[PDB]
RNA sequence: GCGGGGGCGGUGGGGUAAGCCUCCGCUCCGAGACGGGAACAACCGAGACCGGGGUUAAGGCCCCCAAGUGCGGGCUUAGUGUCAAUCUAAAAGGGCGUCCCCCGCCCAAGACAGCCGAGGCGGGGGGCCCCGAAGAUGUACAGGGACUAAGCCCGCCGCCGAGACCCCGGCCCGCGGGCCGUUGGCCCG
RNA sequence: AGGAUGCCCCCUCCCGAAGGAAACCCCGGUGACGGGGGAGUACGAGGGAGGGGGUCCAGGGUCUGCCCUUACGUCUAGAAA
């Protein structure tokens, strides 16, 4: 359809300061600050107008089609993740599942390694990105934390793909006649807010 | 500025009411001429406007129609 | 110092130079008034600066593939220096081609005007150091600039299809900053 | 980008009326709008106009929406535009 | 048998005096009506569906049996045969030709390429024209999912574009 | 004074416009009536949707009552087809002759070109008086079928009726004379 | 001269089809210049004595290339496509990809989705585009540059553009008339 | 053996077929643009008259620029083949 014009909301919560900086024709930066600490993230080309109004801020589209129209709940999605980020953080969890041979995961620095998966020899070497903490608790679990979600859901699944083969290499998921096979890895399990 | 309700059919078989924001009846028929002709490949002579009305804006089905009128502003 | 003016269709002169700054125009319409310019006007000299700043509207994997293509499998089987094709890469060179599309072929008069057009990338230090530079747009042939409107520039397609050559390029530009500057 | 608004002073680019000023007055949808001279004092008459046919100026009066002529030429002698829209660009 | 788009299209008069015409061949096709026929029990159905030509063209006979054997299945397993009616509406009177050197089929046929070029017999056809109707379906409303569902089959293995209509009696 | 200008048509491109332009220059107030979806111009007075109770408050506003009857007066005067559905009389004919009848009756200008004044000499009102008519065959017979003198100039004036054969070919001295004439 | 050929029409009749065979009719090429169609006997325009001026036809008007980076609305994101035919293409089928039209039902704020508060569910159709879509010397071929309109749809305005049409000058011709003693010459209409 | 009473430029004047603007004023249109006046004007193939200045003009060889352009003879429905 089309839309004349529409209009969104996102509540800036207390403590947090929002600065909006037009870097073009259609661009924007916006720079959030929290608790936590503060985050940048750039909408490129965009036709939803960005503004503030006495703590919030304001997302509008004028004479849009559904295209455009669509952009309003992504950008407030987006942003309430942002705010949320500097104030209670991200937490993402993920559980190591072995079937006979147990992977031996540890951090070194800001390097992520996780040995003897499958067996094997090689070693599976992750770089942790700048603003991504991640701690080993015990032998079964992982905590990757940070402010930046899509930073923090990235390197998570990352982690994840590291452990699943592909071509060649790919073991049945089914064992014989059926049964579980050989399902071994590093899953993302769930997440939630450091606070 | 006024919202003209357009009742009308072609001769595919195809009827339709739109409700159209304008100055006057023939600049809201140009519009149903032009978007009608964009959006199904039809013809003038094909299509047959039987009845065009001003319909208030406290009366009107179409949001889009609504919001026109009480536009402020334009961008291009 | 650089003077930015609005190129008059009708009054264009008969005679010098001038100089035409490509930032933000389309490559095409640029090099349709360009071609034009210099059958219209036999005497005169045409400059085209910032060529790298040249906009090709259109998504950039499908431009470059486009590029690429022509690049890598146009060639010819018979003597390749004596009798194939050899298709430009750099911005300057890549607009002045586009404008010599533009000409009439096999000709004097195509050949002459093509001899009258000099393209540059950026602005060269010589045309800086004058004490007045008029530069010239053509809006009939600027980008206008939508929302979700998908483009790229010369210097990204360069970049694309000669990395090695596009980065020694880019360490001049950042050597000579400083001189260029104070200019 | 451009914005014409009601009230907003803008110049006729296209047309018999070329380089005149004109007042919007009126929005009709997204492509047309409602300017007036007023006539009896640049020589634009009340009719619509596309959008692309003008360029909004720096001065703005304030109006309501389909405002009669004499609203207008009032407004513009609360802003002191009178010459202003007697002028003549280009 | 040739491919079907040999005999597509309309491109003579029609070939149907079996008196005149030497060898003409048996019309395959077993039944025409098929589910319940007596028009006594066809007074429950209170739906029609109609399996609609939209060009003119030349339907084989093989087409029209593999048409009406999927969806005269279809119906039988989902609908029933007390519960539904369907008629394969068109017969096919043409006879279609064929100009191949063959073997006890008359000495002219011992010729090759184009002399004596007149073909003998290869198959039937029905000549249809658009808005003719091709199947016919009687129905109750509570199977008109299946119903569609049948005569899309039926479409699938027909030379032409059709379009279904639904209607009531 | 003030003239009421109803545009019935307008595929006599220039009919409009030049009658306005000659009642402006003979001192008269122009307003512009519309009775049909189809014509493109400005106007301020809707006889489509103007209610009856209102006519007389329209009498009495003016002096003047001129018809800009182009093709579709032409084929409704002698109930012929013509060659484009667009010319077909889409208007309410029952209030036009209303409006014509009205404003003879109280002696007040009409202006009748083109064909318009065969559409006056059918309502009876020009019987035994001197008319002028756009001048082909059909259209002077209906003329003297309705017992009307017809006259060979371009301009006739009968006491209140001012008839044109063409106002795209009448000039301006001759329109004004016939309108300071006395009637 | 008694070899014809092209376009269009008779589903002509035949043939899987054919730049195929065999009839019927108008026109054109053969025996016809010239403008347009990228080139091109027969597709469109149009019929040429010679020179010059003017105006149009088909078709075109971003550059090549004379004339518009012409006007309003809408659509497409695939460089899809880029103003009939010869001429270089595409089907059955799939797609709410996107724009739009219609119908049935639910919600009278107790609908759809997991108390909340406003629209929701299904069917039929249309436009453009996507998949279906694979070839041999050399680039998104169908003129090239390139273009996000310089594409497509509904409409509109002006201009360019032939040897055609108009005009001037020169020439020749057919027919008729007249004059000159003429196997011929000259003049006029 | 051709013109040199020529040719060329400028200026001025006269007549002028078909055709034929513009600035600007007025009316219409969102607009590209249309219409009334300016104006059948300025101009316009060509046909006449004069004045000032210059020196060859026509013709020819060859080269360049722009526009146009598919060897000939032949049988053939169809020839650059
Ligand atoms: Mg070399
Ligand atoms: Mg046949
Ligand atoms: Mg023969
Ligand atoms: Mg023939
Ligand atoms: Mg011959
Ligand atoms: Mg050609
Ligand atoms: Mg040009
Ligand atoms: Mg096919
Ligand atoms: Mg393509
Ligand atoms: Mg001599
Ligand atoms: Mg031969
Ligand atoms: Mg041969
Ligand atoms: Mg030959």
């Amino acid at each position: 359809m089309h839309v004349v014009y529409a209009v969104e909301e996102v509540p800036i919560p207390d403590g947090v300061k929002v600065a909006i900086e037009k870097t073009g024709p259609f661009d924007y930066v916006v720079k959030v600050k929290g608790p936590l600490g503060e985050l940048v993230k750039e909408f490129k080309n965009t036709p939803v107008i960005m503004s503030l109004s006495d703590g919030k801020v304001v997302l509008e589209v004028l004479n849009a089609k559904k295209r455009e129209y669509a952009l309003l709940g992504t950008y407030k999605g987006i942003l309430k993740n942002m705010f949320l980020g500097v104030t209670k953080g991200w937490r993402y969890k993920l559980k190591v599942i072995y079937t006979h041979f147990p992977m031996l995961v540890k951090v070194q620095g800001n390097q992520l390694t996780i040995e003897n998966f499958l067996g094997r020899k090689s070693k599976i070497v992750l770089e942790i990105p700048k603003g991504v903490k991640v701690e080993v608790k015990g032998k079964e679990d992982i905590v990757v934390e940070g402010i930046d979600r899509e930073l923090v859901s990235q390197f998570a699944a990352a982690i994840q793909a590291a452990t699943e083969l592909r071509g060649e290499e790919k073991p049945s998921p089914h064992g014989r006649e059926g049964g579980l096979g050989v399902v071994d890895g590093i899953y993302v399990v769930g997440y939630e807010h450091v606070k | 500025p006024k919202i003209y309700r357009v009742v009308g059919d072609t001769s595919t078989g195809m009827k339709f009411v739109v409700e159209v924001v304008g100055e006057r009846p023939y600049d809201a028929l140009e519009k149903v001429y032009s978007v009608l002709g964009s959006r199904h490949k039809l013809k003038r002579t094909q299509i047959r406007i039987r009845e065009v009305s001003v319909v208030e804006p406290s009366s009107a089905k179409s949001n889009e129609a609504k919001m026109l009128m009480v536009l402020e502003k334009v961008v291009r | 110092m650089i003077v930015k003016k609005v190129l008059d269709l009708s009054q264009i002169p008969e005679k010098g130079e001038i100089v035409i700054d490509a930032e933000g125009h389309i490559m095409g319409r640029l090099a349709s008034y360009v071609a034009k310019i210099l059958l219209s006007k036999p005497e005169l000299r045409v400059v085209v600066v910032n060529a790298e700043k040249l906009v090709v509207t259109g998504d950039r994997k499908m431009v470059v593939e486009w590029f690429m293509r022509k690049i890598s499998e146009w060639r010819t089987h018979y003597n390749p220096e004596k009798a194939g094709p050899k298709i430009p890469r750099r911005p300057d060179r890549v607009f002045k081609r586009v404008v010599r599309g533009m000409l009439p072929k096999k000709v004097e008069s195509g050949r002459d005007a093509l001899k009258r057009l000099r393209v540059y990338m950026s602005i060269p230090l010589d045309f800086i150091q004058r004490r007045r530079l008029v530069l010239y747009e053509v809006p009939a042939a600027k980008l206008r600039v939508r929302p979700l409107m998908q483009f790229v520039t010369l210097e990204e397609v360069w970049r694309s299809i000669d990395p090695a050559a596009w980065e020694k390029w880019n360490k001049a530009k950042e050597v000579w900053a400083k001189k260029i500057k104070q200019a | 980008v451009k914005v014409i608004d009601v009230g907003r002073v803008v110049v006729k680019v296209l047309g018999r009326e070329a380089g005149r000023k004109a007042v919007v007055v009126d929005i009709v949808d997204e492509n047309y709008v409602v300017i007036t001279g007023p006539k009896s004092l640049s020589g634009v008459r009340r009719r619509r106009v596309n959008i692309n046919h003008i360029e909004p100026t720096d001065k703005k009066i304030e109006i309501k929406k389909g405002a009669s002529d004499e609203e207008v030429l009032k407004a513009l002698e609360a802003a002191g535009l009178v010459e202003y829209m007697k002028e003549r660009v280009k | 048998a040739r491919p079907a788009r040999c005999y597509r299209r309309i491109k003579g008069p029609p070939y149907t005096r079996e008196e005149y015409i030497h060898g003409a061949p048996m019309i395959q096709i077993p039944k025409f009506d098929m589910g319940t026929t007596s028009a006594a029990a066809r007074a429950a159905f209170t739906m029609v569906a109609k399996l609609v030509a939209e060009e003119r063209g030349q339907i084989r006979m093989q087409a029209l049996e593999a048409a009406r054997q999927i969806s005269s299945k279809y119906l039988t397993k989902y609908v029933g045969d007390a519960n539904y009616y369907l008629r394969l509406n068109v017969v096919p009177h043409h006879v279609l030709r064929e100009n191949r050197m063959l073997a006890m089929a008359g000495a002219d046929r011992l010729q090759e390429g184009m002399r004596l070029a007149f073909g003998s017999p290869a198959g039937r056809a029905a000549r249809v024209e658009p808005g003719q109707v091709i199947f016919y379906v009687e129905f109750k409303p509570e199977h008109l999912a299946h119903v569609k569902e049948a005569l899309r089959r039926a479409a699938s293995k027909l030379p032409i574009p059709t379009r279904i209509v639904v209607e009531p009696k | 004074p003030k003239a009421l200008l109803y545009v019935i048509d307008t595929a006599k491109r220039d009919e409009y416009p030049t009658l306005k332009n000659f009642l402006v220059k003979g001192g008269y107030e122009v307003d512009v009536a519309v009775g049909s979806r189809d014509v493109n111009v400005n106007y301020t007075v809707d006889l489509m949707t103007l209610p009856s109770d209102k006519l007389p408050t329209l009498f009495e506003e003016y002096d003047a009552f001129a018809l800009a009857g182009g093709f579709k007066i032409y084929y409704h005067v002698l109930q012929k087809k013509p060659p484009l559905k667009i010319w077909d009389l889409n208007i309410d004919k029952e209030r036009l002759a209303q409006l014509v009848v009205e404003f003879n009756r109280r002696r007040k200008l009409l202006i009748a070109p083109m064909a318009v004044p065969a559409y006056v000499a059918q309502l009876g009102l020009l019987s035994g008086r001197h008319a002028t008519v756009y001048p082909v065959t059909e259209l002077i017979k209906i003329l003297r079928d309705n017992k009307v003198n017809f006259v060979n100039k371009q301009v006739v004036r009968s006491e209140n009726i001012i008839t044109v054969k063409d106002i795209t070919t009448t000039s301006e001295k001759e329109f004004l004379a016939a309108l300071r004439e006395k009637g």
